[PDB]
């Protein structure tokens, strides 16, 4: 499977499991999970770069 | 200057090994051997030590013979594979001591500047009785009484290391006598804190009476020793106790009254739930 | 037996650790954790640790052997 | 000839020179020589252990001029008791339990010379908790590979006294050597006094807990426990309130049910009830 992990032994190297959910690390600066910041009204003017 | 002693829990083995390497043909009642020590600072401590073939008749209570080429050989031995260790003196076991102990003493302390014996029970192991230590001192007597050697005694100790305490509990896998105690160790610990204070109360009026009556003659130095205990026991009359034993007393029954409070709602709680998933499963299954 | 295992869990994280950090969470009792000496593992959780505290990157604690969220 | 029944009957005070000499040299791999009794074919104890001084490094170990090995045997058989040799072992502190490279080479030479001679292997660094992965092993002949290895079950005690994990089978097992197994001969006079000296105590229980810092601990009990009824109120009746599930969230990844706030009760009357009588008897016993 395309970017899968999986769970490895440390002595004698073999798999041990299929990991799930793949590889992102450091996704705190990514998935904002949060939509009420900011209305769509508050900016006015610059209607044609909208 | 010995505050106290520290033994290790190896020693002992070794005493109790060589008190059945000997009891096989040996009618000798006794094993001495050799201690060695680590002297740090004031405290005083013992991690090995070894024996030494030592024989004593019992006619003339004078005859005794050490070896000493075993002696120089087994501690030079010891040296070169532990550059740490080194002499702290002797010990022996049986209760009841000989009287060579003091010739053995003087002997070998120029081996040892402060000379230690340890007194260990192999047999005399059934009620709380500890190792013991004296320590080798040189006085007239007291005053005015005519001299001797008078072997005073430096309490004692036991502590372990950190594998010697981890490695014993390994061992034993039959009770463990888990720490901080629900109610049933702590109680023991008073009942049986207190089955050997009587048994010191009964050995006080033992040696009283016996001298009391006066087979023995006296020794001033136990007597003030004794009269002070008397005279230092707290009385308890007013304003210094009833008033101050009740303000920690009536103190501690406020917390208790919580686990009154707390511990009542816990059982109910749990009542609750399952008369609810008692009829609920009960009016459903037909 | 029961306080025995109440003791158990009690002495096997009062010891001198590595602090790693958090990575993420495979499912209930198993996570995925990274060390700071690089070398992204994979161990075991306990139960004692509150589930709802493992959100970020946040500052764990490891065993030198069996290297669990302890 | 070689049985699966094998019980090594190691002394307890055979043990504590185990480790007291394993923690001495903690990086430099401490070695020295196992010194026990054939008593049958397939029973062997070990007693007494004595040690040799090392020269070696933190991976590998030398040894010394073999003028000391004869001349301490020969002063321990009017000292005590003789015995002829039994084995040997060392200390593997990094990984776990398994013969290395020189440590099979040393193996062959003693059960040709002795007669079979177990080696041990100790981890110093990992007895720590409560634990120890001493373990003892043993070479089989390469000539008995198309036959059985261990074989000839006489008993079925072989199978739950030893279970080997995957960093052991890698190594040795089974194809090199074989592992033994470890009892301890535990008796009277020496186990009894070994807990009658260590977690023993005369004033212990009849003793105040120092009122400076006993009610001040109280302090900071109940002000946890009022948090956590704080907690307690909210989290039930709002569970039970809106959605009669008996399930998710609060059942997969929660800490706060009725486990956790009777046992602060339950320190908070132990560490106060045995404190309440404790000064009750000396009342009447201190007149």
């Amino acid at each position: 499977t395309p970017n899968c992990r999986v769970a490895l032994r440390n002595d004698s190297y073999t798999l041990h499991k299929i990991l799930p959910n793949k590889v992102d690390p450091l996704v705190s600066l990514m998935m904002v999970e949060k939509v009420p910041d900011s209305t769509y009204e508050m900016i006015g003017g610059l209607d044609k770069q909208i | 200057a010995v505050q106290k002693v520290v033994v290790h829990p190896l020693v002992l083995l070794s005493v109790v090994d060589h008190f059945n390497r000997i009891g096989k043909v040996g009618n000798q009642k006794r094993v001495v051997g050799v201690l060695l020590g680590s002297w740090q600072k004031k405290v005083l401590d013992v991690s090995n030590s070894f024996a030494v073939p030592f024989d004593e008749d019992d006619k003339d209570d004078s005859v005794w013979f050490l070896d000493h080429d075993y002696l120089e050989n087994m501690y030079g031995m010891f040296k070169k594979v532990n550059a740490r260790e080194r002499i702290v003196g002797w010990y022996h076991t049986g209760p009841k001591l000989h009287k060579n102990d003091i010739a053995i003493n003087e002997l070998m302390k120029r081996y040892c500047p402060n000379s230690v014996l340890v007194i260990i029970d192999v047999k005399p192991k059934d009620l709380g009785l500890p190792t013991e230590a004296y320590i080798s001192v040189e006085e007239v007597h007291d005053d005015g009484t005519p001299t001797s050697k008078t072997f005073e005694h430096v309490t004692s100790e036991i502590g372990a290391e950190e594998a010697e305490e981890v490695g014993v509990e390994h061992l034993l896998r039959d009770i463990k006598d888990t720490t901080v105690g629900t109610l049933s160790q702590r109680i023991t610990n008073q009942v049986h804190g207190l089955k050997g204070l009587n048994s010191k109360l009964l050995d006080i009026r033992s040696y009283l009476e016996k001298v009391a009556t006066g087979k023995l003659p006296i020794n001033h130095q136990i007597i003030y020793q004794l009269q002070d205990v008397f005279n230092l026991l707290p009385d308890v009359s007013l304003q210094e106790f009833v008033k101050a034993f009740y303000l920690k007393t009536n103190d501690q029954m406020v917390v208790v009254y919580l686990a009154s409070l707390i511990r009542s709602v816990v059982a109910l709680h749990n009542l609750i739930n399952n008369k609810i998933a008692n009829r609920d499963a009960e009016k459903k299954e037909g | 037996e029961f306080l025995h295992a109440q003791e158990e869990v009690k002495r096997i994280q009062s010891i001198p650790l590595v602090i790693g950090q958090f990575l993420e969470a495979v499912d209930q009792n198993t996570a995925i954790v990274g060390s700071t000496t690089g070398s992204n593992y994979y161990v075991r959780i306990l139960s004692t640790i509150d589930r709802e505290l493992l959100k970020p990157n946040a500052s764990v604690a490891l065993h030198k052997h069996s290297n669990a969220l302890v | 000839a070689v049985d699966t029944a094998e019980q090594v009957y190691i002394s307890s005070l055979a043990l504590l020179k185990m480790l007291k000499h394993g923690r001495a040299g903690v990086p430099m791999e401490v070695m020295g020589l196992m010194l026990g009794e054939f008593v049958d074919d397939y029973t062997v104890r070990v007693i007494d252990v004595f040690a040799m001084p090392q020269s070696g490094t933190g991976v590998s170990v030398e040894a010394v001029d073999p003028v000391f090995q004869a001349k301490m045997l020969d002063m321990l058989k009017q000292t005590g008791r003789p015995e002829m040799v039994v084995g040997w072992y060392h200390s593997h502190p990094g990984f776990g339990c398994w013969l290395s490279g020189v440590d099979i080479n040393t193996q062959q030479s003693f059960e040709a010379l002795s007669e079979r001679a177990v080696a041990v292997v100790v981890d110093p660094i990992q007895s720590v908790k409560g634990k120890v992965v001493i373990d003892a092993f043993r070479l089989i002949n390469a000539n008995m590979m198309v036959l059985g290895h261990e074989p000839r079950q006489t008993t079925s005690n072989l199978g739950h006294l030893n279970k080997p994990s995957i960093q052991a089978l890698i190594h040795g097992l089974n194809r090199h050597y074989y592992s033994i197994t470890i009892n301890y001969r535990k008796n009277e006079l020496e186990q009894k006094m070994l807990l009658n000296l260590h977690k023993k105590s005369w004033m212990e229980g009849l003793t105040l807990q120092d009122y400076s810092e006993h009610c001040k601990h109280n302090e900071s009990v109940v002000k946890e426990m009022l948090e956590l009824a704080k907690n307690y109120n909210k989290a039930v009746e709002e569970e039970d309130k809106m959605t009669p599930e008996q399930l998710a969230i609060k059942n997969v990844g929660k800490q706060d049910p009725k486990r956790h706030l009777e046992e602060h009760v339950d320190v908070l009357m132990t560490s106060n009830i045995v404190q309440c009588l404790a000064a009750m008897l000396d009342t009447v016993v201190f007149k």
